[PDB]
RNA sequence: UGGAGAGUUUGAUCCUGGCUCAGGAUGAACGCUGGCGGCGUGCCUAAUACAUGCAAGUCGAGCGACGGCGGACGGGUGAGUAACACGUGGAUAACUACCUAUAAGACUGGGAUAACUUCGGGAAACCGGAGCUAAUACCGGCGAAAGUGAAUGUCACUUAUAGAUGGAUCCGCGCUGCAUUAGCUAGUUGGUAAGGUAACGGCUUACCAAGGCAACGAUGCAUAGCCGACCUGAGAGGGUGAUCGGCCACACUGGAACUGAGACACGGUCCAGACUCCUACGGGAGGCAGCAGUAGGGAAUCUUCCGCAAUGGGCGAAAGCCUGACGGAGCAACGCCGCGUGAGUGAUGAAGGUCUUCGGAUCGUAAAACUCUGUUAUUAGGGAAGAACAUAUGUGUAAGUAACUGUGCACAUCUUGACGGUACCUAAUCAGAAAGCCACGGCUAACUACGUGCCAGCAGCCGCGGUAAUACGUAGGUGGCAAGCGUUAUCCGGAAUUAUUGGGCGUAAAGCGCGCGUAGGCGGUUUUUUAAGUCUGAUGUGAAAGCCCACGGCUCAACCGUGGAGGGUCAUUGGAAACUGGAAA
């Protein structure tokens, strides 16, 4: 507004918040890394073998894996592909994005680089999935 | 006082050189005062010698140390 | 490990200047007593060896050859 | 970096008939594919500067990283980012052996470059981006008269600029003036050239 | 010089308004594939204990048989500190192993002792004793003083000068979030006193004295090394602090010193604490945020490499000597750049795939052949300008007495390349080894036939899926980029969605329930000064290096080189008085 008050008070501008919040911050030492930040992965281990739902119209079924993060909380994932070589307490690649629809669900454990390593059953989209040919 | 220097500047596999007049106490790389002008150490598609003795003289009056191989330039 | 002999150098220059010292105060901590009596007899030749160990601020070098008017400013 | 494959599927696809990949046509009723009178046309209203970027980056043989690092040495010029471009192709060491006749295409125009059987005022270049100055000339090494390629060339006059002195069977060339359009194109404008790139 | 949009609330509109996508980035990770010439950057998460190697010495023209200069420069790191830490301009109360310019004087007279053989104790760190000795070591008269050696010359000592160099210090301004934190320090604020360091000093103490700071942000919490620059942007701005330079602090932790020119000392030192480990359990040793390598939390960052030739630094008069500064190599698509896996010639829609009346099309001169080529490489070699010197020796500068000395002012010519049988380049059987990866409703660039058929799924939003479904896996087809393609988390633009450049309040989010009113903000007209703002002139400065504006050259280019623009809300140095401002009517 006027340019009297703009010099008594500035444009404090619009905070925003992470659209994804169990990663990424320095968290709560406790005199040892007790907790760190993650910015596009990490490791897990699992807990629970998952099968839902989603909610809003939709009616299919969904295979989720809770699990405690190494940071001691608490968040969903999704295999995606196939095939699921994975058991209660092995280790999980993560890396971010939510998935519509579904009510509380996290990440994506990635396909590549864990005990979830590679998914056969796909053969034309491939890198999304971690699967080779080495033909071509 | 001050010692005559020349700082090594250059990539990979090829240096070069500015003329330039510090103490010993300030290192090659910066920290430098004066520059009396550029030094062209390869000679192929380049020149061999350069130096500029206007303000050269104005730092062997209150004392200068060219190293020994730097005394050549000023030789010829 | 050549700064072993450094060390022997350290406990032996200790002896030299802390005697001086000693000796530099006390011929000066006597002589403003010997300067509130003032009969000239034991104020006289050797404040100006009190002033000779303030001259051996510069012979005696562990005090600063710059730092020698920091007792000697007031007596002569 | 180099376009292989001389399937005609760069002319018909596109829709000009340029000397590039396979100067005739022998399926004319059909594009490439099926894609055809029988199915889908996909136009937009951002195809018409896309199709004057995709219509000269197989002509060179081309990447998409030296268009852009070509748009603006045109900003070294006192013309702007879009006038001069068309310059700077026309002034590169490829498209200046095809304009002396001594290549077929101005692909032939850049194996016979890095082969070293071209050079430039007798030392050895062999970069088909390489931007001639003005005041330079056009060389060879001294085996360059035994093969039948260049001897092709010597059989069939290909292309005459107007920005050069045209010799094409003695193998070395003069580079007189900087060019203009419409010597070495013939049908592109440069306002939907630079449109593109916003 | 340069500045885009699309989608979604309704049965259908206009508006307000959110959320979401296309793009640029990463000292990124991870997903598939793998040809490199060449250039750069590779602890960002447990400040998790650090084996084995090398990083500080040098001087035999000191002097004996330790006396000097250097370890305060240099190379690692960000836990600390919201501050003269830093940036930027002003100021003098004073500080040099050095470097040098002239000149002085470089005298006189003494005596104690390491190494060394005996002496005894300890397993050790080693110590107590005794005979032996010089020293350029040590001592006396606003007052100290040195001598040494190849041909007296030379070279350090010593005092007063002043110049460079180097540190110190108070001062104007720039310096993050919060007011759901309003009071705050007491030697605190000040005189005075003597002591105290290079100097000023509440700098530390003593009697008196009643102040400091503050709503113009004083005090207290959590987060942080900071600038030149990097990122994005039309710009204004937003976010960042890495290699690369300048400054700063710290050394397993917490204090305190000693020598010297100007350390509270990283590799020294005495002490105290928590840890490792040995001894004869009486004691002693250990500090890789030096160069690498291992261990450790990790989704994540490399060789335990020869070596001083070039440039730079200590020591010496010189040969040279130690140099993990550095000159370079060993390893990862880690980033940009350049470059190939070929082209010229080559209609009968050859084999053959899923679509089809399979009455038929597509990829497709593609393939099958034919023809040249060998950047690149499956064959070895001649072989860098990068090295100018130093040393003297070839005879020149004055002291030439004396080109021996400091120089090497004829050359520096009997000399100096690990890397490097490198960069380069010729000659060979051979087009033969050398290409992926994501997508294809709408956006948004790119379509078809079945299997499953609100299922295994998929999804950036509209969502496509209840019996195939252009929007799921598959082959065909195409499009994009290309030795690289997508996905993630993070940051800026899109977002005029914190709007000074550039918004809003009647009903959409937003006008206090309303008066008197302190500080504050803004103030009609006239003339005259003042120059505080504002205007322009002048000087000095805001160092290299980057972006840009240009060029020999690396075969272009990435990078280097030279020039060029780029900082002032500043200090100071003159002119003008139009408005805003103090001053007279
Ligand atoms: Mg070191
Ligand atoms: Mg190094």
């Amino acid at each position: 507004p006027t340019i009297n008050q703009l010099v008594r008070k500035p444009r404090q501008s619009k905070i925003k918040k992470s659209d994804s919040p169990a990663l990424n911050k320095g968290f709560n030492s406790k005199k040892k890394k007790f907790t760190d930040l993650n910015s596009p992965q990490a490791r897990g281990v699992c807990t629970r073998v998952g099968t839902m739902t989603p909610k809003k119209p939709n009616s299919a079924l969904r295979k989720y894996a809770r699990v405690r993060l190494s940071n001691n909380i608490e968040i969903n994932a999704y295999i995606p592909g196939i095939g699921h070589n994975l058991q209660e307490h092995s280790v999980v690649l993560v890396r971010g994005g939510r998935v519509k629809d579904l009510p509380g669900v996290r990440y994506h454990i990635v396909r590549g680089a864990l005990d979830t390593s590679g998914v056969d059953g796909r053969r034309q989209g491939r890198s999304l999935y971690g699967t080779k040919k080495p033909k071509n | 006082a001050v010692k005559i220097r020349l700082t090594r500047l250059g990539s990979k596999r090829n240096p070069f050189y500015r003329i330039v007049v510090a103490d010993a106490r300030s290192p090659r790389d910066g920290r430098i005062i004066e520059q009396i002008g550029t030094y062209n150490p390869t000679s192929a598609n380049a020149p061999e010698i350069k130096v500029d003795e206007a303000l050269a003289l104005k730092w062997l009056n209150d004392g200068a140390k060219p190293t020994d191989t730097v005394h050549n330039i000023l030789s010829k | 490990k050549s700064a072993i002999k450094r060390v022997k150098t350290t406990e032996k220059a200790e002896a030299r200047n802390i005697s001086q010292k000693s000796a530099m105060r006390t011929a000066v901590k006597n002589a403003k007593t010997a300067v509130s009596n003032n009969a000239d007899n034991k104020n006289e030749l050797v404040s100006l060896a009190v002033k000779l160990v303030d001259k051996a601020a510069q012979s005696n070098l562990i005090h600063s050859n710059k730092a020698d008017r920091i007792k000697s400013q007031l007596m002569t | 970096a180099r376009f292989r494959g001389s399937n005609w599927k760069k002319s018909r696809r596109l829709g000009i008939s340029l000397s590039g990949t396979g100067k005739e046509l022998e399926k004319r009723p059909y594009a490439p594919g099926q894609h055809g009178p029988n199915q889908r046309k996909k136009l937009s209203e951002y195809g018409l500067q896309l199709r004057e970027k995709q219509k000269l980056r197989y002509l060179y043989g081309m990447t998409e990283r030296q268009f852009r690092n070509t748009f603006d040495i045109a900003g070294k010029k006192f013309g702007v980012h879009g006038e001069n471009f068309m310059i700077l192709l026309a002034s590169r060491l490829d498209a200046v052996v095809y304009s002396l006749g001594l290549a077929r295409t101005r692909r032939q125009a850049r194996q016979l470059v890095n082969h070293g059987h071209i050079l430039v005022d007798g030392k050895r270049v062999d970069i088909p981006s390489y931007s001639v100055k003005p005041g330079q000339t056009i060389s060879v090494r001294e085996k360059s008269q035994k093969l039948n390629i260049i001897v092709e060339s010597v059989e069939i006059n290909n292309f005459v600029p107007e920005y050069l002195n045209f010799d094409a069977d003695s193998l070395t060339g003069t580079f007189v003036r900087l060019p203009e359009r419409s010597e070495l194109p013939a049908e592109i404008n440069e306002q939907l050239i630079v449109e593109y790139y916003s």
